[PDB]
């Protein structure tokens, strides 16, 4: 199980 | 290569 | 498939 | 074309000379390309160009007043204050007497104390530093 | 896919094989069109030397290495992988981010004496700039700068970003350039030189530090001890040390993709001409006509203790792109009565 | 039979470096003949300060 | 008292330029100092006249001086500023002199102005020129940055700082200006540079 | 077609064969009348040494190499290709673009000591100028300039472009001229010298940077170490280093064709005489009588942070060509009542 | 106050020219300085008279001077400007002298004027010539470039900058002039150079 | 499949 | 077909 | 023309040749519509 | 097929 890249974030 | 042309190769002690 | 191996512009050399 | 170079460069004088030629001859005849030069269309024949330039060089117009300046001759002492120069009011204390505000008032303040007529050249520099001069102080 | 991985052995066969596998995987992902941001999280699970790799929740499922060769002193690895390019994701619908490469400095000039590589920081920031410009997927490079960016002065960071038109500023310090000597009686000396680096990315909108990472690699120094090496030349960058530094730059790019790519891109208002505003992003950044954007009122303050803070006021203003230039774009405000509240510096985000 | 290699005259490792040519000023951009790279101070001693 | 009379805008500063030059045209009241002769010889070499080494110029109408100018904020190339010319050798008088071309350097070592002109002296060894230095370079300004402008009191006082804050708030509206210490008052300002100049024009005239 | 490709081996037979194949393909495309802009995207897919090449969506479909010879130390390649010259495209209906070749400089004069090739930048900008003038399809060269063009001063770029009448300005920096020595006991020393270059193209209408690319090639330095080489002579340009630099110039031209050729050409208004305006493009640029052109009002501003921006106001004015000169043309405004709104500097585009 | 009285157009600048020359025809009030004699010998060689080395001219009617001229904006070849002539040696007086041919160099080292004429001195070592220098070369100008012209205030002030912006807007129309700082005001101008001169003529006379 | 040269663009 | 091989003007040599 | 300037010269002691320096100041201020020639 | 010399042109 690979860690997932950062998700969408605002500011 | 690892030898420069301008400076050249800078590269019985027993 | 079969990925290509074409080179690209050098970053510094 | 022929070109006229103003002896005293000024945008308004350049435009007024362009209007003077256009009024005399006709529309779209002269144009000011900068503050100094005015281009006038002229005949190709050299004899006709001399006859043409003879009529144009005698035209009358009013040169502009120009930027307001104060000219000070640091070695002779003469101070020439041009038109449109304005001195803002201020309290000038020179020597031991105080005066309030062109040169006429300042000359009287100079004459109050002994001092010298060339001490006025140094009063103007103080007024220039205080922003009490609406013009350019030029030293020649 | 059919990919080749080339990596030189420095001190361990495992490290060279892993580097070759990383190179082959990077080429396969680049050819497949898959995002390169996800690669940087796959490497940790590749430490083992297993012939077969199993992964879940990724664009690559199984990795099988079929050929491993050590021709000419460097490991060559041939693998076949199955890559599933996802059409969706938080990184495909965003405009490109403009990044300014800041000053990279050598902390100890004493360590750069061997080879007199004192401009290694500048000539490496040039490589990082070119890597971000012509290899990344979600970044545009606006050049390099000679100023040093610090976390103590958010105002300077904001001013420099405004001057260069950069959303993020990236700068680092080179902390280790020392070398050790390995001696054998049969052969000549082997000089293994270190290259450690600490990269830091600052947000130009508010001066905050958004990224911080450290890199350390070792490679052979093939040149003579007393020989002078020019860091702009191909002699330096074609050597083992140069290949290591290029790999470090690639890892920097992949880490930037992993961290900053899915941040929502926020183009800024450049000028307001009545009902039409100008955007600092244009055709080269991925802007297409008919895009709908939402306006945010920007208010970032330094608090009472001198630390940067962020505060955005939400707005009822929506804009649509009317004309597109290569580097800028024109937007029309859909609410004309609210057009008077738009000031320069307000940010926008594309409505999905 | 000598065991030594004689130097050669004109070796690039010891040849002088011709200074880089400065770029033209392009006074039409500012209306002035002043250029930071081209001005000459009347009173300087003219010590060596650049390549060449 | 107007705000502009008793306060200054933060980031809108003056800069000091200093340079070395020679003053010629003196009625025999010049110098013979070694540095004056050395500078004179270098200047003559700049024009194609090079004396043999060890030649004494025997100049009497030239004096070595130090030229100082203050660069006002928002100074643009082509503008003229005053320069103060003071003798540093042993010249008896600088009256009637002419300052030759001298480059005025900033605190960073770069040339920002060139000074010439005619000296007006009353102390006969210090003179002034009304437009001696012509500005040749710009110094960047933080005036248009940020979301506020700051007023620095000429005479620091807590009560004066608070009264100036109240003056702005009464004129514009609540929560507009705030005193952060005994000297500085921060006023929120428009982001557009043209609107900030128009805004600052109304605020700096408050009583 | 029947074409020959000639290329000298420097360090790899593959590179020499690829260069010969590129030369043969370039000659075939030039003879066939096909656009040379599309060639620069075909090379990456030519890295493999396959005897047969398959391509889709291109003017060339299949490439078959029939003869490969290494006569006189350089590879000669003979191929047969099928080229389909398309009558359409975004590059055939546009006027020629005037380009000014800017100053190309050597960043490190230290690297040019061997051979004293210090004017290599100027004598290479001359070659680039002649290559763009007499080999390109969509470019006209208006000469060279001695000024340096930078991205920090868009106003200077605009002024210089106006002075020379150039739509684009191209300038570069030569970043690597160093050489290495390869020694064999059987033979003499081999000196392989580097030539790296970074080219940058600026738009003269707004000062923007529209093109940016880096080139690096290596070739043998046949001359003696202490010998002085004149860069204007045929001894320099007929050598292996000279052939490499000529190939680099050709690649520059092909990249300019690939990037800028399909940009819509925008001739400028030179003078307005009532209802008739003058165009800076003429017969030599491809202008034909009866062409219909659409006027755009030009307004390009430097924003609050000093960065160049573009803004065009659309116009209801259409113009037709009345008289054509070799270097200029006369246009008649089709809407006389709107003729008063035409000012000098407005741009036009040909109506298709 | 008219705009032209209190402001200057950006890019429309003056330039300073400096040169070395000799002043002859002095009533025995010349110099004997080594550089004066060296320059005199070189000048005589330029006319076909070459003295043997080490010959002392024993000149008493020649003085070495520094010539300075200010080149007004839009100066065209053939025009004449004033020059200031100041003695740099040990001459007692320059009264009644004649300036010989001297080349006036700019800050870039190129010759832009040639100065001759008769000196008018009151300080007897500084004189002026009313048309001494004839302009021989042009300096390019950025006046006709761009879509706006800029006025630089002689006395920098936020309120004066904004009031000048309002004066132009009232005369012409809205959104025409804008103050960008305490010194500069930008006015949109025609692209044609002839129309810009006509436009600037009306604007510079505003009160 | 070869990449296609840049298409027609205005400004 | 058969492409020609005629040379052209040298760019610098 | 000169009549007023000559009276200004005669007001102070000065000298009749001090008028030559008054004209140069007028020339610098742009108060002369003509050419000032020195022979 | 030989290229044809330039045709008649005015100005």
């Amino acid at each position: 199980q690979v860690p997932e890249k950062r998700q969408q974030t605002l500011f | 290569t690892v030898v420069d042309a301008v400076e050249g190769d800078k590269s019985v002690d027993t | 498939c079969a990925m290509l191996e074409p080179i690209e512009t050098d970053e510094v050399t | 074309y022929i070109t006229f170079n103003l002896l005293e460069s000024d945008f308004t004088t350049a435009q007024r000379m362009a209007d003077a030629v256009n009024n005399f001859l006709g529309p779209q005849m002269a144009s000011a390309v900068d503050a100094t030069s005015v281009r006038v269309r002229a005949p190709r024949d050299v004899s006709q160009r001399v006859a043409f330039l003879s009529a144009i060089e005698n035209l009358e117009f009013d040169p502009a007043d120009g930027a307001a300046k104060i000219i000070v001759n640091s070695r002779t002492g003469t101070i020439v204050v041009g038109k449109h120069v304005r001195l803002k009011p201020a309290a000038v204390t020179h020597g031991g007497m105080t005066v309030a505000i062109t040169l006429d008032d300042l000359v009287r303040a100079v004459n109050q104390v002994g001092a010298a007529p060339s001490d006025l050249m140094a009063i103007l520099q103080a007024l220039k530093q205080a922003g009490a001069i609406e013009g350019q102080l030029i030293i020649i | 896919y059919e990919v080749t991985g080339v990596a030189t052995i420095v001190s361990s066969e495992e490290t060279a094989r892993l580097h070759a596998l990383e190179d082959a995987l990077f080429k396969a992902v680049n050819f497949s069109g898959a995002d390169i941001g996800s690669i940087s999280n796959l490497m940790p699970l590749l430490e083992e030397s297993r012939n077969e790799y199993q992964f879940t929740n990724h664009e690559v499922r199984y990795i099988l290495v079929e050929s491993e060769r050590k021709r000419r002193g460097k490991v060559e690895v041939k693998i076949r992988v199955d890559i599933y390019p996802s059409a969706t994701g938080c990184h495909t619908d965003q405009y490109k981010k403009t990044i300014l490469v800041g000053n990279i400095e050598v902390a100890s000039p004493q360590q750069a004496v061997m080879g007199q590589i004192y401009q290694v920081g500048d000539d490496f920031s040039r490589v990082v700039n070119r890597q971000l410009d012509q290899t990344s997927r979600s970044f545009v490079s606006v050049g390099t700068t000679d100023y040093s960016i610090s976390s103590n002065y958010p105002a300077r960071t904001q001013m420099i970003a405004q001057d260069n038109g950069a959303q993020y500023i990236i700068g680092g310090v080179i902390t280790d350039l020392t070398a050790t000597v390995e001696s054998q009686l049969l052969q000549d000396d082997i000089i293994n030189r270190q290259f450690a680096l600490e990269m830091k990315v600052f947000d130009g909108k508010t001066g905050h530090e958004v990224f911080n990472k450290a890199y350390r690699e070792v490679a052979r120094w093939p040149f003579a001890k007393t020989s002078q090496v020019d860091t702009r030349s191909a002699r330096f960058w074609a050597s083992t040390y140069g290949e290591m530094m290029l790999r470090v730059s690639r890892n920097i790019m992949l880490d930037l993709e992993s961290e900053l790519s899915c941040k929502i891109t926020l183009p800024e208002v450049v000028a307001v001409f009545g009902n039409t505003v100008t955007m600092d992003l244009g055709r080269m950044h991925g802007v297409k006509e008919g895009d709908k954007l939402q306006l945010w009122h920007t208010a970032s303050f330094i608090d009472q203790n001198g630390l940067p803070r962020n505060k955005v006021s939400q707005s009822e203003i929506t804009l649509t792109v009317s004309r597109i230039y290569e580097h800028e774009a024109e937007l029309t405000i859909d609410q004309p009565n609210l057009a008077s509240s738009v000031q320069i510096g307000d940010v926008m985000n594309k409505i999905l | 039979l000598r065991g030594r290699s004689d130097p050669v005259a004109g070796d690039p490792a010891w040849a002088p470096i011709h200074p880089k040519k400065k770029p033209e000023h392009y006074a039409a951009a500012t209306g002035s003949l002043f250029s930071a790279e081209h001005i000459t101070d009347l009173y300087d001693d003219s010590k060596p300060r650049g390549i060449g | 008292a107007r705000i502009k009379d008793v306060a200054q805008v933060a980031g809108v500063r003056s800069n000091q330029l200093v340079g070395y030059g020679l003053v010629s045209g003196l009625p025999g009241t010049g110098e013979a100092n070694p540095f004056t002769e050395q500078s004179f010889a270098a200047m003559l070499q700049n024009f194609g006249i090079q004396m043999p080494p060890g030649t004494k110029p025997k100049i009497k109408n030239v004096a070595a001086v130090m030229v100082t100018a203050e660069l006002p904020p928002f100074s643009k190339p082509g503008q003229q500023v005053d320069v103060t010319v003071s003798s540093i050798g042993s010249a008896k008088s600088l009256r009637g002199g002419t300052l030759l071309q001298t480059f005025l350097k900033g605190l960073d070592g770069q040339v920002y102005a060139v000074a010439q002109g005619n000296l007006v002296v009353s102390n006969p060894t210090v003179g002034l020129i009304s437009s001696g230095a012509t500005v040749e370079r710009e110094i960047p300004n933080p005036f248009g940055r940020g979301d506020y402008i700051t007023f620095n009191l000429l005479e620091s006082d807590f009560t004066t700082a608070q009264r100036m804050a109240d003056a702005v708030n009464n004129f514009l509206g609540p929560q507009m200006a705030s005193a952060v210490d005994a000297t500085s008052v921060r006023v929120r300002a428009p982001r557009d540079v043209s609107q900030r100049v128009a805004f600052l024009s109304a605020i700096e005239n408050l009583e």
